[PDB]
């Protein structure tokens, strides 16, 4: 569905 | 980097400063807050009223850093619940991201692709709204290069994932014109040598193939079934799962589409798929088989020629119970639509014992499916004067006992069919 961008 | 661990209060102070660079520092601090995997403060950032400021930053051409930072922050806000993604959309972010897609800085356009993918992934409504704003044209223009290999790996992976989200979700399904616009590039991506690109492309094709026969035909016209089968034979499970899903979706359509699947050589891969260590791969392979044993008699004969009947017998003998239910479905379709020679071959492969052993399960549907298959096999035997032989067989393995016990089963049609068999073939 969705993808968070991590450092 | 002194932008680590600001308070929402400090970020609000900096964004309202009307100093472009103080705003940039506050936006970077917000991005870092939102980029933490331990409960990013999305709701707190939203309540502060920062989304409109980020959306306005998205359009500041002369300061690409704040564009990138606001895009990252809004991407991570849209990565949350439907309400948080909705807060992102209500701020006017879709057209801003679509405009950024033309940015001359690759990382900013990549972040815009990422954000648009997160938005479209919320569901059909936001997907179609992204399409209406005109995202497909620039998204596909980013892939208009001779060789895909010249693009950055992460850039290409994000583009593929976004395009896959534009093909996702049903009720409604994607617009037909959008699918026609995307399918060529999607096929070219499906022929790419990167495993993540391949997995996302197979997921996209599986989304497109989940629907009426018209969608399946749109996909099959592009000659992707051979590539789908090649990828079905791959070693990387992340690629095999979506490829098997897509093949199983295609075989639900017409018998001509199923025949194109067969011609591409899919059945040759099923001895491995039906013995795969992954429970879900086995289940979906058996489900695909059931949609083939339901087709024509020549297709059932293709199944037999590939020696997959012993593998169905094995799955019926020992496998996850859901895989066993799909196998019972496949056997019932086989027996209903097959010839007498094919049903006799099925019985010769040793179907009767594992078929009987499943009549002690607590699923009422599997009982009905197995009893239907038994009735079909008994009809085939009647056509040979062999009902006595088959009755002896079912009795020697302990099946008559289960059939008799199924006369007291609560469900109606269950005991009806079981009593019919009892009275018809055992007297």
């Amino acid at each position: 569905r969705k993808r968070q961008k991590l450092m | 980097q002194g932008t680590v661990n600001w308070s929402v209060e400090d970020i609000v102070k900096g964004i309202n400063s009307n100093n472009l660079e103080s705003q940039l520092q506050a936006t970077q601090a917000a991005r870092k807050l939102l980029s933490r995997e331990k409960q990013p403060p999305i709701d707190n950032i939203i309540r502060a009223g920062l989304i409109p400021k980020f959306v306005s930053f998205l359009g500041k051409t002369d300061c690409s850093p704040i564009q990138f930072e606001s895009a990252w922050a809004l991407t991570n806000i849209a990565s949350g619940t439907s309400e948080q993604t909705k807060a992102v959309v209500d701020g006017g972010a879709i057209p801003a991201f679509i405009s950024l897609l033309a940015s001359p800085h690759a990382h900013i356009s990549e972040q815009a692709v990422w954000a648009l993918g997160n938005i479209a992934g919320d569901g059909s409504a936001f997907r179609d709204l992204v399409i209406k704003h005109g995202a497909i044209d620039p998204l596909l223009a980013l892939l208009a290069v001779p060789d895909l290999s010249t693009l950055a790996c992460g850039y290409l992976r994000n583009l593929t994932w976004t395009l896959s989200n534009l093909c996702r979700n049903k009720n409604p399904a994607p617009p037909l014109d959008a699918v026609e616009q995307i399918l060529p590039t999607l096929v070219r991506l499906l022929h790419h040598n990167d495993p993540e690109v391949l997995a996302d492309s197979c997921w996209a094709i599986s989304y497109l193939t989940d629907g009426p026969n018209e969608r399946i035909e749109m996909v099959v016209k592009k000659g992707v079934v051979p590539q789908l089968v090649k990828l079905l034979g791959a070693t990387e499970l992340p690629i095999v799962t979506p490829a098997l899903r897509a093949i199983g979706n295609i075989v639900t359509g017409t018998d001509e589409q199923t025949q194109k699947v067969i011609d591409a050589g899919a059945l040759a891969v099923f001895p491995s798929l039906l013995t795969n260590p992954k429970t879900n791969i086995q289940k979906e392979a058996t489900w695909t088989m059931s949609n083939i044993t339901a087709g024509r008699q020549d297709q059932i004969q293709q199944v037999v020629n590939h020696g997959l009947v012993p593998f169905l017998v094995g799955v019926l003998s020992k496998a996850d119970f859901k895989t066993q239910k799909e196998a019972a479905w496949a056997i019932t379709n086989y027996t209903s639509g097959g010839t007498v020679e094919q049903i006799v071959y099925l019985v010769h492969c040793g179907i009767i014992e594992p078929l009987m052993n499943l009549l002690s399960a607590k699923d009422t549907k599997i009982i009905q499916v197995i009893l239907d298959a038994i009735s079909n096999i008994f009809q085939a035997a009647e056509k040979l004067g062999e009902t006595e032989k088959l009755s002896i067989m079912i009795e020697e393995c302990g099946g008559l006992d289960k059939i008799e016990a199924l006369q007291r089963h609560e469900n109606e049609s269950v005991y009806k069919a079981s009593l019919n068999l009892i009275e018809k073939y055992f007297s």
